[PDB]
């Protein structure tokens, strides 16, 4: 499963 | 979103058109670029349930990736049913998706003591589709990506990182990537140049080495 | 919309301009696609039948829609007087719709304990009536929906999709429709890569297989 | 508007900017088309009759339609005044129509214990006005709205009931429009359609039935 | 007289 | 009748 | 304007930023069209002399305009402390068309018990030196306003009445015109249909009977 | 001088 | 701005992002015509020196326009600090620019009793500097606005009092330039109109008189 | 942001849509000019690690520049890590930059007594990140920003202060630049001029002595 | 130095 | 390492 697009904080 | 009322109940407060004609807008014109995720997260700050299928129920293109989504919903769903065996009343997944439960239910779970935040569950399940569907829309594999005879290597870059972050492979290996790839897939002079600096170099260091490029 | 005045009163809170010039420009534009219908619920949320009439009334275009929803809202209206014979007083169909109730009873009903949410009910009777003039619409069947020698796989899937959104047959009638048609429908390369996944694919799957052809 | 001081005097709230340009707008682009009453009522909710008359003045354009509505004003105003004998003071037909009447006094009327509601009476004088000029700018008789020998007859029918809601006839005689000349003026094909559904047919079956012509 | 454009509602 | 258009949710 | 603070003071707020632009946007694009004159009194509701000021000074195109404006504001200034001698202080001309008065001293004529309503009476001669300024970029004459050998009587009307409106004349000049030139300036067609009328027709029977010419 | 542009209402 | 908060303490309201784009927006496009004064003082209302800081850095254009800004409020400074030796604690001249104060410190001096008002020294600091820049940016001496040969005088007034106000003399000057140029730098029908008015005439009737020609 | 709740509860206020909105512009549009700093500064006034995660995530081009700044985000969080050894509890340099931390925790923690400023200190960071990203998107050296044989000495000003704000040297390297480049690069008439004025000579006396040039 | 760009009210 | 953009303030 993709990580997710956000480059900055929590996720 | 929701509210305190001024006799004190805990009170549903709709999600604003303006709000909604942002959302409208950024899925019509970005058509899931990383940046829709961010977006959606931000345009639905202490969303309901119900006020989420307000923001995925508006789209009016995509519906393949809304069916994807919808899909990635339900098996999230059930996955929750699986790991929550049934006994305020607990929320199944229909209920934290919306569909099986009222906006009155909502409302009191999330405002429940402890709060049952199935907004913010909901939100992880829709998240959690995005991402696949970011992952599926993105044009380009990062082993496509390869800087110009001409190209500046700042403009190479943004393309790089764009496809790294729709691409969203695990931190390891966007780590491999940006080390082996970000050179390898350099044009001569900047691959050149950047094989000077070192495996260790900063993105920083290699945009300014290849800035006159 | 209903807000509690600072003396405690129930009180009206009039659809703001920026709502009905949203819910005007919705409608002129997207002409009864789907995501209408949520747009219009979206936009309607806490809406007296006095603030639903009046985006009913603001509708300057597509009269004879208009005019099926208002033919669909008076038999819904005829039906709730068939099904709740008459004796706060209890509302007629009439009083729902708006037509004979004024803005006084109509808070004065969705602020009852227990409410009487005739807002909520002319909602839905005219959410009803939309949903015959989106399948109407409806510029194709879903059987005229295929894929060109040459068009990209996703671009079918949006245009099946929108099209049985529309369309808005039974879920077994859905079902049956992506399982048979989306697969018999496709150009003869995807329908090829298709038919190799077997019938238990996700449309994931699918999209992920053609993503090339 | 009309607000409540947090002293708890009765307030006058100002017509908005966003509102005025949209009542401004609306009156400019739509010259008269049947939307702009709708768009006008919404638009001055809760309006003291100072309200009104700021919505009225700001009108630039149109100015023969504005001197129809003043003259209709007027005999509405002149028909209270002999309705109601002269005997908070009673409002005259001038004191509602805001032209003898201060603000202060307007809103005296407006919160007195019953209210008077001059704003209402005043708003029901303008909508009644504006009902001549939508019916005089009507660019076509209901006679002339004849379909095209290759036109479809769902644009036939919006151009019908756009002259049928401008012309705004008695609803008897709607009755008879829409069962007599809707079928009569249909282009053969369609009328040949039409009257083989027999003269109980709905709207949405003649459109149903007329959707492949 | 006419009977206005209230299509819906109480005109 | 057609089944509607809410995609998500409750219908 | 002003507002009450939750201490219970007399506070200014502010005109807002998109007040002021669309005062300004107003000012630009409609060049003294008498719609200028409502339209700057409805922005300007419960506006200090400071307010007031703020939005002529904001005006940068029409220069000349703006000094006939100074130039009236201070006739009546000096006719204010002609018609009162100086003996809370009572405000002098300057005061009032705030000019050598603080905002506070503003809010606290304009709160006193009786107010002393400096915003009201300096806009009053605002609108008055407004008026000198609509009538004299007035472009035409009414004398001047005659209908073409193809005009539709519907637009000669509007040319009319619109310069009717700029020049201002009074109301019984105006009755004289709209009674006299009206007809006299019409087009041989049109003039000969209104003179079989009789001179008491309204304009809306006016306005009918040519409808057709 | 001139009375106003102001149709409706009390100038 | 500064706010009350709900628990009685002075509190920052920060500066709105429409009112920042507005204000970027004004100097963009306006480039220091004299109005961006106006706008600004509009703009900056009970702003605290943070708030006409964050003003002042947003504009990113006329780089050299806001060094010279920056030298004046340098100057200004120096100058209280010199008018007002040091001895809350008294705010010295970089304190009220907002360069050695913090926010809380501001404000702790805006709301003391009394107050020292440091952000509307600061903006006085301000506009003076932009003063400066707007005489600077005037693109003509008063002396070479002349009127052209078929230049209409409402022209010619408008380029005329826009140049006396960027010029910005005393006003004893700018009344012998608009008795003395005005009439001098008149085209010869227009210089012959208003000579023979006499000394006395006023601009309305200057503009009257060569209206025609 | 934070705001305190009717119940007296530390509570979240989300970055609003059209703030969001604005900041995506801002980014897009302008391209790390200098004036991009300062709009963000002013659009996440007192904002949450969160919210200026939010919009950092927002920004969809300049992946590259967004990895710069993540890279200096982490140096940043990790030389807080070394000057604050670890022992509400006290926050590490990932609880700063919101990765580690929760919503709950950052406002805990930006309300403690006294305040911890997480949304300052990481806000800090963000803007130490983006000064080395305006520093290497800045197109020219000051020392390219040479005079053209014909531009007027103003849009040369222009240049020559938006590339020394974009370089953004130490401010007594930026008094020798202006004291000597700025003189040196101007055309042969400027510096002719210029070198008239001796060394002492303010930027206003610089630019009005070339004023005509 | 220049009186300032206000034609009305106290600049 | 670079001084800022902030011309006016506090930086």
């Amino acid at each position: 499963s993709p990580s997710g697009v956000f480059t900055f904080g929590a996720n | 979103p929701i509210v305190q009322n001024l006799q004190g109940q805990m009170v549903h407060q709709a999600i604003s058109p303006r709000t909604l004609n942002a959302w409208v807008k950024v899925v019509e014109e970005k058509a899931f670029s990383p940046e829709v995720i961010p977006m959606f997260s931000a345009l639905s700050e202490g969303a309901t349930p119900q006020d989420l299928n307000t923001m995925l129920n508006t789209v009016g293109g995509h519906q393949a990736a809304m069916q994807m989504l919808k899909e990635t919903i339900n098996e999230e769903a059930a996955e929750w049913d699986r790991l929550h065996p049934v006994h305020m009343r607990e929320p199944r997944g229909s209920d934290i998706a919306g569909t099986t439960s009222t906006l009155q239910e909502q409302i009191g779970w999330m405002t429940h003591n402890p709060p049952i935040p199935v907004g913010e569950i909901y939100k992880r399940w829709i998240i959690l589709g995005l991402n696949k569907i970011v992952r599926m829309y993105s044009p380009t594999s990062i082993l496509d990506i390869r800087q110009g005879p001409k190209e500046p290597f700042r403009d190479y870059v943004d393309r790089f990182y764009k496809t790294l972050r729709a691409e969203q492979a695990s931190q390891e290996v966007k780590n491999w990537m940006t080390e082996t790839l970000l050179v390898q897939n350099a044009n001569p002079d900047c691959k050149t140049i950047l094989k000077a600096l070192g495996p260790g170099a900063t993105l920083e260091e290699m945009m300014t080495a290849c800035q006159g490029v």
